[PDB]
C-alpha cells in the first residue's frame, strides 16, 4: 500500500459552515485533537475514500455535505523518527494526503461522533478559521499551514 | 526564507509578518539586524501575527521592538495588524477578536478604511501611574526649576504627564520635557504631552516620549491628553486630536466606560528576504 | 507598478531599481517619499539601472540622493549597481563597461565576490579642490583657533583635508571637524579625515563628511586618506583601510596612474511597492 | 489579414553571437535602427515566415543559422494615432508579433544587406546586448523589452 518513497495515501477532510468556523473533533481515549484523515484502499477513488471516512467516522452521507473544493496536488509529510516503525516493511515513512472541504448543508445534529464500534473521535466543537495550525501536533504543522491556506479563500466567501 | 510587509502608523514604521502561512524564527540578534535602517529592513518595532490560542478568537499577535525584547502596549500596532490581516485575505472581518501580551480585545474597521481600538478604560490613580502624590486630583503642580506648572496625570497602561499650553508651536518641549520626564515624582518617568484645546472638540499636541523625546505620534499620548482634557472639563466626549504626523478621533464617555482611539494605518511596500 | 532591491556598501544603503526591463518614471517628490525611512523604503540614495547609450557599453546609471537631486560622484553606488546587475542576471560578465553623470568606467568583480572600482587619478592641484593655498604643497598649515594642524588636501572629484592622528579613536572629530570644514581656505567646504597609520599597508580612518558630519564609511574618503598618505612617504602601493564599518583595499602607484578601490557590496532584500 | 481587434501578425528577429551581442539594423534611407520583423503571409508558419524574411532582407539561408529559442506567445503594441490609417478598412491598430532568436553559426559575411531589388535596411553593426530598448522608436520599447528580457538568460550561455 506504500509507494517508493514511504508516504501511505490519505484523505484529509476540512468542514466548516456558513459562519466561517471549521469542525475540530477529539481524537479517541487522549485529549488531543485534529482533523479527519483516513486510508485510501485499493481500487479508490479519492473523493470515494473521502465519503468512506465521513460516514465511517462522521455518520454523514453525500446528501448532508457539499463538496467545495479539493486540493490540486498530494501534500506529504514525515513521521518522527522515534515514531517510525523500522523493522515492518515497506516501511512508512509519512504519509502523502489529499484534502477536500466540505460546506454542512444539513444540521449540527447528523454529526454522529461514534457510528461503528471502533470510534477514532470522543466528542467534537467548532472552531475558528486558523485554529488548528497551532493546536495540531508538530509535525503535521506545515501540511495544516498549506492546507488552510489553499481553502481560506474559498471559505471567505460569506 | 520569507515574506514581509512595511507598514506604518501615522509615522510608526512596523514591519509585519505572517506567521500564520509561514514558518518563522527569531532571535534578539536577528531582530537588531532586520530593524537597522541602512543594513536591514527599517523599522521602529517588528509585529508578528499568530494563528489564535483560543477557537473563539481570532489572530493573536506579538510586538518587538529594535533592541530585540517584546512590547506589550495596549494600543501598539494594532490598526496596522487590523488592515493586514485584511490586506493579505487572511480574514474579511470587519470586527477582529485579537490576543496579545496585553490580553483579548476587538478592533473595528470602518467604512472610510480606519480602525477603532478599544484601549481601556483610562487609570488616574496616581499609585498605578506611578506617581507620587497625597491623593488622587485632577491637577497637579509640578515645580520645576524656576517655573510652576500644572499638569494632570493618567495611565494608560503606559505612565502621562498632560500639560495644558496656549500654542503648540511656541511651547518649549525640548527644554522642559526632559526635565519632566525625570522628575522625582515620577519613578518610572512618565510621558510628557503638550496640549493646546481649539475647541471642546479639537486640540493639537505634541508629546516627549519616555527615553526617546519627542515623536510625531503616541497614541497612547494622544489618549492621555483626551482623558485629561475631559476629567477637566476643557473637552467633549469626541475630540478630533492633531499629532504632527496626522489626526487621531478619541472618544470617551467618563469614568465607567471604555476609551475608544481611531486612525489610519498605510501599508507601503511587500519585501521578500533570505534569512 | 515597481521591483526593486535594497543594498549597501559598507552601511551605505541604496534602493536599487532596474529600469532596463521595466518602465519607471520618478519626481523629486517621489523620490523623497520614497526615501524617508518611516513612511517609505529608506535610503541615502536611489540608483537606477538603465540601457547602455552607446552600442559598446553595458549599462548606464543614474544617482539621486533623498532630497531628489542627482549625483555625480566617481565612485557613487559602483559596486552596488556591480553586484546588482550580475544577481538579477542582466550580465554574467565580470568586467563591466558602465556610463554615468561622470563618464565612462570599467568595474571588475574578483572570485571574493568584492568590487573593484577606478576612481581615476587624484588631484593635488589646490586651485582644483578648490583650496586656498599659494603653491601645490605634500603638507599645509591649517590655523585653526589655539590649533595648529597638519594638513594635506586633495580632489578625488570631491574636496578632501586628510589629517594625520595618533588614535582615531582618540581624536576630537565632533568639535575639530566642524571647523576644519568651514575654513577660509575652503570655499567650497571639504570633507576632513582623520588618519591613524598603523603599518605602510594598513591604516584606520574617520571622515567628517560636508554638511553631514562623521559617516561610516566615505568612499572616496578612504581614497584621498590613502593618495595622501602615498604622497607624504607614509604608506606603500596596496593600504589596507579599516572603516567603521568595514574593510576598503586600496591600490594607486603614484602620480600618472589611476587609484583602484575594492569593497564588498551586501544585497539586503527584494521587494514590490505601487507608485 | 488583421484579425478581429486590429493587429496583423508579424514575426521578429534577433541574430546574436557566441561573444554575447546582437545585429542592429539601419532602416532603409532614413538613419533609424531597429530589429528585422516581417509579416506572415495567408497559410505560413511562424518559423516559415520567419526564414522568409530572414533570407529577403538578411541573405541568411537556414545552414548559417541556428535557432535558439522563440517566444511563448505574440506580444501586442499599438501604434500611436497619428500614424493610424483609419480610412483603409479593416484599420490596422498594431502588430502582434512572435520572436525568434538564432545563432550566427556562419560567418559575419553572408549578411547581405540588400538581396532583393527592394532592400528594406542599408546597413548593419554588432551592438551590445541592452542597446536596442533605448534606440528603438518610443512605442515598440516595451516590446523590445520584454523580448530581450526572455531572451537574455538564454543567450547568456557563453
Ligand atoms: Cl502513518
Ligand atoms: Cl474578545
Ligand atoms: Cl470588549
Ligand atoms: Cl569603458
Ligand atoms: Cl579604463
Ligand atoms: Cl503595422
Amino acid at each position: 500500500m506504500i509507494d517508493d518513497d514511504g508516504y501511505r495515501p490519505n484523505v484529509g477532510i476540512v468542514i466548516c459552515n456558513r459562519q466561517g468556523q471549521v469542525m475540530w473533533a477529539r481524537r479517541f481515549g487522549q485529549h488531543s485533537w485534529q482533523f479527519p484523515q483516513g486510508g485510501i484502499n485499493p481500487g479508490e477513488s479519492a473523493e470515494q475514500a473521502m465519503y468512506r471516512e465521513l460516514f465511517e467516522e462522521v455518520g454523514l452521507s453525500r446528501k448532508d455535505v457539499r463538496i467545495l473544493a479539493s486540493t490540486r496536488n498530494w501534500l506529504r509529510y514525515k513521521l518522527p523518527k522515534r515514531l517510525v516503525r523500522w523493522d515492518t516493511k515497506p516501511v512508512c515513512i509519512g504519509q502523502k494526503q489529499k484534502w477536500f472541504l466540505l460546506q454542512l448543508v444539513s444540521g449540527d445534529a447528523e454529526i454522529n461522533m461514534q457510528t461503528s464500534s471502533t470510534p477514532e473521535f470522543d466528542g467534537w466543537r467548532w472552531v475558528s478559521y486558523w485554529y488548528p495550525v497551532r493546536q495540531v501536533v508538530s509535525f503535521k504543522r506545515d501540511v495544516y499551514r498549506r492546507v488552510m491556506k489553499e481553502f481560506a479563500s474559498v471559505v471567505m466567501s460569506l | 526564507s520569507m515574506q514581509f510587509s512595511k507598514m506604518h502608523g501615522l509615522g510608526n514604521d512596523f514591519m509585519v509578518v505572517d506567521a500564520v502561512t509561514q514558518n518563522v524564527f527569531f532571535s534578539p540578534e536577528l531582530i537588531r539586524r532586520l530593524a537597522d535602517r541602512h543594513l536591514g529592513v527599517g523599522f521602529d518595532q517588528l509585529l508578528v501575527v499568530e494563528p489564535p490560542y483560543d477557537p473563539e478568537l481570532d489572530f493573536h499577535y506579538r510586538i518587538f521592538n529594535a533592541d530585540g525584547s517584546e512590547v506589550a502596549q495596549c494600543g501598539n500596532g494594532a490598526r496596522c495588524f487590523a488592515r493586514f490581516v485584511r490586506l493579505k485575505g487572511l480574514t474579511n472581518k470587519r470586527d477582529i477578536r485579537v490576543s496579545t501580551a496585553n490580553g483579548r480585545m476587538v478592533l473595528t474597521v470602518t467604512d472610510d478604511d480606519l480602525v477603532r481600538v478599544n484601549m481601556g478604560e483610562p487609570n488616574f490613580e496616581p499609585s498605578a501611574v506611578p506617581f507620587r502624590a497625597n491623593k488622587a486630583e485632577k491637577t497637579y503642580i509640578m515645580r520645576a526649576a524656576e517655573q510652576t506648572i500644572l499638569c494632570g496625570v493618567v495611565s494608560m497602561g503606559n505612565p502621562h504627564c498632560v500639560i495644558q499650553v496656549d500654542d503648540v508651536d511656541t511651547a518649549a518641549v525640548e527644554t522642559l520635557g526632559p526635565v519632566l520626564e525625570s522628575h522625582e515624582r515620577f519613578p518610572e518617568r512618565a510621558n510628557i504631552g503638550f496640549m493646546q484645546v481649539v475647541k471642546r472638540e479639537h486640540i493639537r499636541l505634541r508629546v516627549y516620549e519616555r527615553g526617546a523625546g519627542e515623536t510625531q505620534a503616541c497614541g497612547s499620548g494622544a489618549c492621555a491628553a483626551v482623558a485629561v482634557g475631559i476629567q477637566q472639563g476643557l473637552l467633549a466626549e469626541e475630540v478630533r486630536v492633531e499629532l504632527p504626523g496626522g489626526r487621531l478621533d478619541i472618544a470617551w464617555k467618563g469614568p465607567g466606560h471604555p476609551l475608544y482611539m481611531t486612525g489610519p494605518a498605510v501599508h507601503v511596500y511587500d519585501g521578500f528576504i533570505h534569512l
